[PDB]
């Protein structure tokens, strides 16, 4: 359970798993997390920024 | 007068005649849940979402389309009304895709906040859901028919106030699908309005998607200058 | 002696459908030998007020299954004229598995219907007679066009009908394949060129109907006799079954008997003794009987404990938690699958529901899947309270009673079949570890 | 009077347009209809 | 089970708007009757008989059949597509020239309608959803068609053919083939909906008219 610095994790086959819902921005107690978002050349919804502030972050 | 005498939850209320349920309870700050009605649209009532109870009477009524009669004594928080929500949120979710955050109106939807305010908490389906492929209609507006709840508003509006008739239902029972039967292109100047008279995700912008959700948005109200009409 | 206590004999002087069986001319002259076409003009000269009086004191109920009041419901159409021509609609959809009826007396007499028609309309003050038919029923509709081409011929409807100079129109309007079409503002809405697809009520077909104008929506059954019960008496027609329960049924009986057949009957006929006189009994004996729907498939079932004293009139089965529907039995014994039954009864709802309204479009085909479950066993014994509740939902929250209709029998097998299904759960779980 | 026979026979020779032909025919003794006042709803 | 087919249109050289269809002139006389019999200012009534009417005259509605019925009644195609889609008796593919529909629902699955199914199967070798390589019968499944007294009962190309067995079916299906026609109606003796042996009721002699007539009148 321990928590440790973050990282974004990828599916088996080597795509993202994160599809840019931004529930974890709207969590982040300490606004934390920065995320912009668009269709990407093959019309995934994936984030093009994917920013955690660590000075911010309350682990 | 011509006014007549209702009640809503014993709380007596003038009305005009003719005004349905759904008006008499709003005149009091009541607002009944619903999905295919729109009060700029003619009256469908095949959602369900509506029914309330009337005093004194076993069935529950659309109060989307019923007039209210003298007299009547209209129960909006009764243990029948919530059942009769529950259970037609029930029947709404039943095939409803997983898509809440791959979908646009994650933070907009009329079906999640009544699923939170009117609905259950859990599921009981232990079925396989339907799958329905999308339909293209243009450029202007995305279509990802799954989401679709044939509520119809986008069918009556096209219908009605853009004058243009090309959106209908083919097919009837569960496999019942809104679109055009043909490939063909929804074009009109009024095209973009079904993506906000569609409660679900079903219609939703393209040009706008994917890039923020409701809540992170700040709204300014502002005037329109690309035309004179303002 | 008056107040009869048992019913179920009546001769054949009584019978108002006296060619049932085709055994007879069809055609305008065999059926004026029968008595068809006979004083109508001085019928329609009594006045539409005569006549909703006789329909009414003859206790007549709807025969399409309902079982409304054919009296208020005919009078409810009595208004002054506001602008709007007035119409009747005749509903030959004959769409309820099991019932065969309305198809007899189509192809069999059609100037009994024609005859209804003309004075149903001028009870009612209508312009013209729609006869909406089943697709399906193509030499039938041929047949009714047939007796309207004599009729026309004759002088009996039309221009100046029969003597009365009251003009009336018969016009026939053949559906496509869809059994919901047989609901009146679904019906209504089919024939306006729509969807079949039906309307909330109010406004009832009184007010607003087919394009828009008042209209009433009755069965062929219901309409036919119309003409018989204004000659008789109407007071005749009282005299047969019990209070509220009066006059002559046409009776439907299939499924496991030796002679399936239709026949007619009195009323408060008990079930036993009709499946014994006219069916030939149950396959195997009466004692092979299992369950019987009596009503057809819209109607729950009853097991064989409850057959053997119940009177197939509407109050007797509405007591016995079924309902009379269209008299239509089917009759199951003991060597079949009452799951499997029950369940191709419910994808039958499945596959011809509109899917306008989201209780039937979506509830409807969950219970198909829960049956299709149910058949294998491959479920667990709080789904049988899961489906019951499910169906609970489904029922009174519709537009129309399809929904109604779809979850009634679920409810018949649930309450009197509940251990049947256990056993085939515990079955399949044992067997499949 | 027989009911040894069938009478209802003469539907063995219906062709496909036998419905409309007796619609066609039957055309001719109708009354005028009613109007709305409007070609069509649409109007 | 499902439905099986799709309820959208896709382009095809054998199904386009440009492929030839029209209303002969008998065919247009007969639109005329029927449009006559709907009220003056309602014409979109006129749609279920005039689709029929090109279904029958094609054998199956084309996307340019169902074009041509809106152009006629000036209604909006969407409207003709949402008729043509909604009712089941509307062949929006190609079908064989005998069409045969086999009811399964509970009273007909009550007197062995599956020993019918399987029998036609096995006659005809094709499953319940194709059409013989020779296009001369297609076959499928329906609900109750309201023979449920003479079940069990296949309707063929307007047709009644009640009270079968497999051997009737078969005799029907090899007559049919051989370019004749069987007379429809049940094949047990019976030709009626009367009760299989002894004709219970109405045996007596019908009554004259005026026999029950009331005074007064
Ligand atoms: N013969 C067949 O093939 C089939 C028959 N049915 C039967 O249909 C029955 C249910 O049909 P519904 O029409 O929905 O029943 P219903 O109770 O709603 O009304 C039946 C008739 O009574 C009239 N009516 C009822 N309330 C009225 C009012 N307040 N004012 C004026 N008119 C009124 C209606 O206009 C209608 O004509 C079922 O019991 C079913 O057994 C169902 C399927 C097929
Ligand atoms: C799903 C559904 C199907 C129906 N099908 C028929 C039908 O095939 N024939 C019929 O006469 N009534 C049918 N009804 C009920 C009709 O409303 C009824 O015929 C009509 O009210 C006439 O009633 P009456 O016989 O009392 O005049 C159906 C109702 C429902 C809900
Ligand atoms: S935006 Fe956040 S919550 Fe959503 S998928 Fe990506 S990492 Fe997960
Ligand atoms: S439409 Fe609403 S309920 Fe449906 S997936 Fe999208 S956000 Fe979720
Ligand atoms: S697409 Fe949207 S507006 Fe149109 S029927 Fe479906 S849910 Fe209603
Ligand atoms: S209950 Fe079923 S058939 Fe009736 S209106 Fe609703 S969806 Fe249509
Ligand atoms: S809002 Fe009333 S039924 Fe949809
Ligand atoms: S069940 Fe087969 S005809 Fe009705
Ligand atoms: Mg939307």
């Amino acid at each position: 359970r321990f928590r440790g610095e973050h990282a974004l994790r990828r599916y088996p086959s080597g795509e993202e798993r994160c599809i840019a819902c931004k529930l974890c921005e709207a969590v982040c107690p300490a606004q934390a997390i920065t995320i912009e978002a668009e269709p990407r050349a093959d019309g995934s919804r994936r984030t093009t920024r994917y920013d955690i502030d660590m000075t911010k972050c309350i682990y | 007068s011509n006014l007549i005498e209702v009640f809503v939850d014993g709380q007596s209320v003038m009305v005009e005649p003719g005004t349905t349920v759904l008006q008499a309870c709003e005149k009091v700050g009541m607002q009944i849940p619903r999905f295919c009605y729109h009060e700029r649209l003619s009256v469908a009532g095949n959602c369900r979402m509506c029914l309330v109870e009337i005093e004194k009477a076993p069935k529950v009524v659309a109060a989307c389309a019923m007039p209210v009669m003298k007299g009547w004594n209209i129960l909006t928080n009764s243990e029948k009304s919530k059942k009769a929500r529950e259970g037609v949120m029930e029947f709404l979710l039943a095939n409803h895709p997983l898509d809440c955050p791959i979908c646009d109106q994650g933070g907009e939807c009329d079906l999640q906040d009544q699923s939170m305010m009117f609905g259950s908490d859990r599921s009981r389906f232990l079925e396989g859901k339907r799958a329905v492929e999308d339909k293209n209609i243009g450029p202007l507006v995305k279509t990802i028919m799954t989401r679709c709840i044939q509520c119809t508003r986008c069918i009556r509006f096209a219908s009605e106030i853009a004058g243009v008739d090309d959106l209908g239902t083919t097919g009837r029972g569960n496999d019942m699908q809104v679109g055009t039967y043909i490939e063909k292109m929804f074009m009109s100047e009024l095209s973009g309005n079904i993506i906000d008279i569609c409660p679900v995700g079903a219609l939703t912008s393209k040009p706008y998607a994917f890039t923020a959700r409701p809540w992170e948005t700040r709204k300014t109200e502002s005037i329109d200058v690309m035309d004179a009409v303002g | 002696a008056p107040k009869k206590t048992s019913f179920g004999s009546l001769k054949d002087e009584d019978r108002i459908f006296t060619n049932l069986y085709g055994r007879h001319d069809w055609r305008l002259k065999g059926a004026q030998s029968r008595g068809d076409w006979y004083k109508t003009k001085e019928i329609l000269l009594k006045g539409p007020d005569w006549i909703l009086g006789e329909v009414k004191t003859s206790g007549l109920r709807g025969r399409g299954g309902a079982g409304f009041p054919t009296g208020l419901k005919w009078s409810f159409m009595n208004k002054p004229s506001d602008g709007r021509p007035k119409y009747l609609v005749v509903n030959a959809d004959e769409g309820e598995p099991g019932t065969c009826k309305d198809r007899e007396i189509i192809r069999h007499d059609p100037h009994k219907l024609v005859e209804g028609c003309l004075v149903g309309g001028r009870a009612m003050g209508a312009r013209a007679a729609y006869i909406y038919i089943r697709g399906e029923f193509y030499n039938e509709a041929s047949n009714l066009q047939v007796a309207i081409r004599e009729a026309y011929e004759a002088g009996l409807i039309g221009k100046n009908a029969c003597g009365s100079g009251y003009d009336f129109d018969v016009f026939v309007v053949r559906g496509a394949g869809a059994y919901i079409c047989g609901e009146e503002t679904a019906l209504i809405e089919s024939i306006e060129g729509k969807q079949g697809k039906p309307r909330l009520k109010p406004p009832f077909p009184a007010d607003v109907g087919v394009f828009g104008c008042p209209t009433t929506v009755a069965n062929v059954e219901t309409v036919a006799v119309s003409p018989t019960i204004c000659r008789r008496g109407g007071a005749w027609f009282a005299s047969f079954g019990r209070e509220r329960n009066s006059g002559t049924k046409l009776f439907n009986i299939s499924g496991h008997v030796n002679h399936p057949c239709t026949v007619e009957e009195e009323m408060s006929v008990p079930l036993k003794e009709l499946i014994e006189k006219h069916a030939g009994g149950v396959i195997g004996g009466w004692d092979n009987l299992l369950a019987v729907i009596p009503g057809g498939s819209s109607t729950p079932l009853i097991p064989k404990s409850v057959c053997e004293t119940v009177l197939m009139d509407f109050d007797a089965l509405v007591q016995a938690q079924t309902g009379l529907g269209t008299a239509a039995v089917i009759v199951m014994d003991r060597s079949t699958d009452i799951v499997k039954a029950i369940a191709r009864l419910i994808e039958f709802y499945k596959h011809e529901s509109c899917g306008q309204c989201t209780p039937c479009r979506e509830g409807v085909d969950w219970m198909n899947k829960v049956m299709a479950r149910f058949v294998k066993g491959d479920a667990r014994p709080a789904e049988i309270d899961s489906l019951w509740e499910i169906s609970k939902q489904i029922e009174g929250h519709t537009i129309c009673a399809l929904g109604d209709g779809a979850a009634w029998p679920v409810q018949g097998l649930i309450r009197h079949f509940r251990p049947e299904l256990e056993e085939r759960m515990q079955q399949f779980a044992l067997q499949h570890q | 009077f027989d009911n040894s026979t069938y009478r209802n026979l003469q539907h063995h020779e219906y062709s496909t347009y036998t419905f409309l032909d007796l619609n066609v025919e039957l055309s001719k003794f109708r009354m005028p209809q009613p109007s709305s006042g409007r070609q069509s709803p649409r109007h | 089970g499902a439905g099986g087919a799709l309820f959208v249109h896709r382009d095809t050289p054998e199904n386009n708007p440009d492929t030839p269809f029209d209303f002969t002139p008998e065919n247009y006389k007969r639109i005329e009757a029927i449009v006559k019999n709907y009220p003056e200012g309602h014409k979109a009534a006129a749609v279920l008989p005039v689709l029929d009417l090109a279904q029958r005259q094609n054998g199956w509605l084309p996307i340019s059949a169902m074009n041509k019925v809106a152009e006629i009644l000036q209604v909006p195609p969407m409207r003709v597509y949402e008729v043509a889609t909604f009712y089941t008796m509307y062949n929006r593919k190609p079908v064989g020239k005998y069409h045969i529909q086999v009811c399964t629902t509970t009273p007909c699955m009550l007197r062995n309608s599956d020993s019918i199914l399987e029998a036609i199967q096995k006659k005809l070798g094709i499953k319940v959803g194709e059409t013989t390589p020779d296009k001369l019968f297609t076959l499928i499944e329906v609900e109750c068609l309201g023979a449920c007294v003479n079940a069990p009962m296949v309707q063929i190309n307007d047709n009644y053919y009640e009270d079968l067995t497999p051997k009737d079916i078969e005799e029907i299906i090899d007559e049919l083939k051989a370019g004749k026609i069987p007379k429809p109606g049940p094949r047990s003796g019976r030709f009626s909906c009367e009760p299989a042996g002894g004709l219970t009721s109405l045996t007596e002699p019908p009554k004259g008219p005026g026999f029950g007539v009331q005074a007064g009148l």
